[PDB]
């Protein structure tokens, strides 16, 4: 049916899927908590203009393990920011509103002229808070701080846990400096880049960590409804994965890597050897090795056992060079020695290499 | 083969700064073209003004500064003197 | 240059040529030309901006006169400083007066 | 043959560091001695003054900071507590 190596990888995606039947109900409660909190945002003046972006989806597994922690990203219209790269570091930058007639609620956010992250997320999550203490019938829990990209974390009952994410909307033309990123034009078109690049993009609220400080007020690009998109219109044929001639394993692959990072995080958590690893870098890996790899051909189901290994090397030589460019920002390494130690990294590069070595135990094992 | 003054590569650059992906029709660009010769004229004749008004003789900062704030209303007019002020300093910051 | 000095794109030149051979004074500081080149190339980046924007709701990466016409009406005080400009090919703001429509 | 602490090398690096050239007689190396043994105890006296004061178990870097804000005198504090700031944000910086 497929070459060598496929029935096992294959077995572990129908393990994982059969995870999935189930979450209507949570997916539900999800739904509704979700459309309570909008409700009450937009009677705020400065939330009136939130909305849900990737639009009829109340979910967005970020843990293909986790089936019960759902990602929602709130979006706020927030129009013609002037934006200034903080300190060339080309993936956060100082937000400061241009000029506008109409008075934009978030004034009231401002710290001088500069828009306050701090500020911002707190009004949030006091809004939340009160929102949910709105629910009589159903234990709704915020979570403590922890950080602000996730800016919310919700508990319902004892199971359900929802990350909320709040990012500001720009129409405008994408930052000077993320214009070499997304490099789909053998891949998928460079109409299809033209088009992709009229697409809005977001910000959240993320503090830049410098050595000397952090900047409490400094934001991060975010493209991620632009690899929802690349990732559910994966192929250079515009029919891929609707017919048997052109299924492809593009996805399948992404779901295997994911499941292994997810796992070997869940071995070494009391460690703190794989914290600072997150799906968005095997996510940023496979991107580049579509880049690579931009033939449909190069990713025919029955080469599965195949394909997940070239993508599990690349990320592998990754962690050995400490150079993966974000895909949408050249110029941002997410691998960069600043961000992650040495250390952590060929410590994951040893396991990834153990379980390719020995086909995978850790799938199997918990 | 004369020389015929527009600012079409002016308004062209300004354009590549603020939507380095948008061009700009020739008709649109014989609209900018004709805004910035309006403004320019309005600005220019408003400075002229002031400068006889007060038996002057020179159009300096100051006179398009003032005309700035009597044309543009008023936050476009407070953004546009601020734009000038920097740009006119930074000038005199050079050599 | 002289408009790289000021870290400007309009001709700083240009505009000197322009207040001198005018006939809008005898003398023309040399500070001037830099403000009103300034003003000229804010105004500039403001219109287009909004123009640009629009074009792009269009889903167009070509600004033409509709989309100037769009963004000096839609905003505010570019209406004020522009309220008796017809701008050639432009049409109006689509707006049809309460009244008028079905019940 | 027991160990006997005492700042003698920590003077003298930084002494290196701020005077190549110059070295210090073992008097005046006494002296500097006593005058870090004398600090250090005023310094820590007051952290721990500040940290019963609010009723904490801890000296943290804020107490150091207010101590130093106490004791040392104008701007030989303002100084002092920038030095102590980078010196921690540098450590922070490390892992
Ligand atoms: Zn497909």
């Amino acid at each position: 049916d497929a070459a060598p190596g496929a029935s096992k990888l294959r077995a572990v995606l129908e393990k994982l899927k059969l995870s999935r039947d189930d979450i209507s109900t949570a997916a539900g409660m999800v739904k509704g908590v979700v459309d309570h909190l909008l409700l009450r945002l937009k009677c705020d003046s400065a939330f009136r203009g939130v909305g849900l972006l990737n639009t009829g989806s109340y979910y967005e597994h970020v843990k293909i393990s986790a089936p019960n922690e759902f990602d929602v990203m709130f979006k706020l219209e927030v129009p013609r920011i002037q934006l200034e790269e903080y300190s060339n570091t080309r993936a956060y930058y100082f937000v400061k509103f241009k000029r506008n007639p109409k008075e934009n609620p978030l004034s009231q956010f401002l710290e001088g002229e500069i828009l306050s992250a701090s500020k911002m997320l707190s009004k949030f999550r006091k809004i939340i808070k009160e929102e949910i203490n709105d629910i009589k019938d159903t234990d709704v829990i915020m979570k403590r701080k922890r950080g602000g990209s996730p800016a919310v974390t919700l508990l319902i009952s004892e199971k359900i846990s929802v990350d909320i994410t709040l990012a500001l909307e720009s129409k405008s033309s994408w930052p000077a400096s993320t214009q070499e990123g997304l490099r789909i034009q053998n891949w998928l078109s460079a109409k299809v880049r033209k088009q992709l690049r009229l697409k809005p993009f977001y910000l959240v609220p993320k503090h830049a960590k410098e050595g000397n400080g952090f900047q409490e007020e400094t934001w991060r690009l975010s493209f991620s409804h632009i690899e929802k998109e690349i990732l559910n219109n994966h192929g250079k044929s515009k029919t891929c994965c609707e017919n048997k001639e052109e299924k492809c394993c593009r996805k399948d692959c992404l779901k295997l890597m994911k499941y292994l990072l997810e796992q070997l995080k869940e071995r070494f958590k009391d460690k703190k050897h794989l914290d600072k690893f997150s799906s968005y870098h095997v996510k940023t890996a496979f991107f580049h090795v579509c880049t690579q790899n931009p033939q449909d051909s190069q990713w025919d189901r029955k080469d599965l056992g195949l394909c997940f290994d070239n993508c599990v090397t690349y990320f592998l030589q990754c962690l050995r060079t400490e150079k993966l460019e974000n895909y949408f920002i050249p110029e941002f390494n997410l691998f960069s020695s600043n961000l992650i130690d040495k250390r952590s990294k060929e410590f994951l590069t040893k396991q990834i290499e153990y379980e390719r070595n020995n086909e995978f135990p850790v799938f199997d094992e918990f | 083969r004369s020389r015929k003054e527009s600012y079409s590569i002016y308004v062209y650059k300004v354009l590549k700064q603020v939507h380095p992906d948008t061009g700009i029709s020739s008709k649109a660009m014989g609209i900018m073209n004709s805004f910035v010769n309006d403004i320019f004229e309005r600005i220019a004749g408003e400075a002229s003004r002031l400068a006889h008004y007060n038996k002057r003789s020179t159009i300096t900062s100051r006179e398009i500064q003032t005309a700035v704030r009597l044309l543009l209303p008023g936050e476009l007019a407070k953004h546009a003197v601020s734009e000038g002020t920097k740009a006119v300093t930074k000038y005199t910051s050079a050599k | 240059t002289r408009s790289s000095r000021a870290g400007l794109q309009f001709p700083v030149g240009r505009v000197h040529r322009l207040l001198r051979k005018g006939n809008y004074s005898e003398r023309v500081g040399a500070g001037a030309p830099v403000y009103l080149a300034a003003v000229l190339e804010y105004l500039t980046a403001e219109i287009l901006e909004l123009a640009g924007n629009a074009a792009r709701d269009n889903k167009k990466t070509r600004i033409i006169p509709r989309h100037l016409q769009l963004a000096i009406r839609n905003d505010e005080e570019l209406n004020k400083l522009l309220g008796r400009v017809t701008i050639a090919q432009g049409g109006v703001l689509p707006n049809i007066q309460a009244v008028l429509l079905p019940k």
